[PDB]
């Protein structure tokens, strides 16, 4: 959590998650990039004993993000008061 | 060095128009392991969760009901490691 | 007053410095500091037939308690008496445990009360992954809740209001930047 108080493992193991680099999140799923799989992979936010492949690459994939409105919710900007 | 690699370095693609190829029946010693891209890697490195030969073939089949190579060392839930 | 962003809050309405939050001490009267700092463990609370021991307040399934291997933080599970089942008028069932046995209500979403002599329905909404966003109690049941931008499906999951454009994925594969659809069927190159 934001305060570091409750800690949960989503997946572990050399065969399942050998070398992850980047991670992104949306709804039920997390998308992460792995250099050993040379892949972009999809997994379940709460527990996944067998992740799946979303895209397979010939080169190591580095960065991943999810593009959607609800990933960037609105809020007030204090700096609006004349910078 | 750019003469023959993954990249198309000139507008005509003349670097990658033609290239040499591997001489068949080349040798990797029995002390070592062979990768699908025709490269040789030490057997101790193979299932270390890290991409030692860049096609990912060393990490291709770990924990298919198998065990670590006899010289390796094992971590109960995680991976086989070099001596 | 409320806590600042550099502080932590406790169920009793108490404010604590953020560094104390996971330092290994019960600075919070409710023990909320160290609630889950150990990976995948739970402190001072139990799933329906788990049992907790005085050493560090960590809860473990009863079957393993007297199995012959120390599962408790202090090994207190390894002893294994029965005497208290004779003393107790508890309503369901007994197990051979250190400290003279233990009594537990039926496994199906019920658990012991203020003493083993009494029982109540289980804390659903305490299960990890029981709902995508928020959970509420109901009479013999539980209910999901999703925030304003989401709509509730399959009784467990939250999906995004169609008012918003279809979600996309943007990822890099070394040399190129690629855009794709959440179903993973189509991919294009953005740069
Ligand atoms: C954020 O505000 C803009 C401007 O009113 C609106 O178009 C957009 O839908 C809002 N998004 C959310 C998630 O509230
Ligand atoms: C314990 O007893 C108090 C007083 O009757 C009551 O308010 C509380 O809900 C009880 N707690 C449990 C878990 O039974
Ligand atoms: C979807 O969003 C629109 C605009 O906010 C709202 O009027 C509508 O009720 C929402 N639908 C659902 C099912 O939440
Ligand atoms: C290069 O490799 C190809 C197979 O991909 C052929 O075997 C060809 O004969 C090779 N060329 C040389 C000169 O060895
Ligand atoms: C060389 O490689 C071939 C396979 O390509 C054989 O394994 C052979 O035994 C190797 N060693 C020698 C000395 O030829
Ligand atoms: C793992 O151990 C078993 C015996 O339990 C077999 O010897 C098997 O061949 C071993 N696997 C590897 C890769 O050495
Ligand atoms: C507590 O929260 C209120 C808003 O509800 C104010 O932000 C107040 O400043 C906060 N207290 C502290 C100590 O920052
Ligand atoms: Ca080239
Ligand atoms: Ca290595
Ligand atoms: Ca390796
Ligand atoms: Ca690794
Ligand atoms: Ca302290
Ligand atoms: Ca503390
Ligand atoms: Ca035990």
């Amino acid at each position: 959590t934001y305060d570091g108080i409750q800690r949960k493992t989503v997946a572990r193991g050399g065969s399942l998650v050998p070398h992850p680099f980047g991670i992104s999140l949306f709804e039920e799923h997390v998308f992460f990039t792995d250099w050993t799989k040379m892949a972009v992979m999809k997994a379940n936010k709460f527990t996944d004993t067998n992740p799946q492949v979303y895209h397979q690459s010939s080169l190591t994939p580095f960065g991943v993000t999810v593009y959607h409105a609800l990933r960037q919710p609105n809020a007030t900007n204090p700096c609006g008061n004349n910078n | 060095q750019w003469r023959c690699d993954k990249q198309n370095d000139c507008l005509d693609g003349s670097d990658e128009q033609n290239c040499p190829t591997r001489s068949p029946s080349s040798t990797c010693p029995p002390t070592s392991f062979t990768c699908d891209n025709h490269m040789c890697i030490p057997k101790e490195w193979v299932c270390d969760t890290d991409n030692d030969c860049s096609d990912g073939s060393d990490e291709k089949n770990c924990q298919a009901s198998g065990t670590c190579h006899p010289t390796q060392f094992r971590c109960p839930d995680h991976r086989c490691i070099s001596p | 007053d409320t806590c600042g962003g550099h502080q932590f809050t406790c169920s009793n309405g108490q404010c604590i410095n953020q560094n104390w939050v996971c330092d290994g001490d019960d600075d919070c009267q409710d023990s909320g500091d160290e609630d889950g700092c150990e990976s995948n463990q739970r402190h001072h609370t139990c799933y329906p037939r788990e049992w907790a021991c005085p050493g560090s307040g960590r809860c473990i399934s009863m079957d393993k308690v007297c199995d012959g291997v120390p599962d408790c933080p202090e090994g207190e599970d390894e002893y294994c008496g029965t005497g208290l089942c004779s003393i107790l008028n508890c309503e369901y069932q007994c197990h051979q445990t250190p400290y003279g046995g233990e009594c537990f209500c039926p496994p199906g979403h019920i658990i012991n009360s203020n003493d083993s002599r009494t029982c109540i329905d289980f804390d659903d909404c305490q299960i990890w992954g029981i709902c995508d966003q928020k959970c509420e109690s109901r009479q013999g049941r539980h209910q999901c809740l999703c925030e304003e931008g989401y709509i509730l499906e399959r009784g467990q999951h939250c999906k995004s209001n169609d008012s918003f454009s279809a979600a996309s994925i943007i990822f890099s594969n070394g040399r190129d930047l690629l855009v794709g659809d959440l179903h993973g069927r189509n991919f294009r190159i953005l740069a």
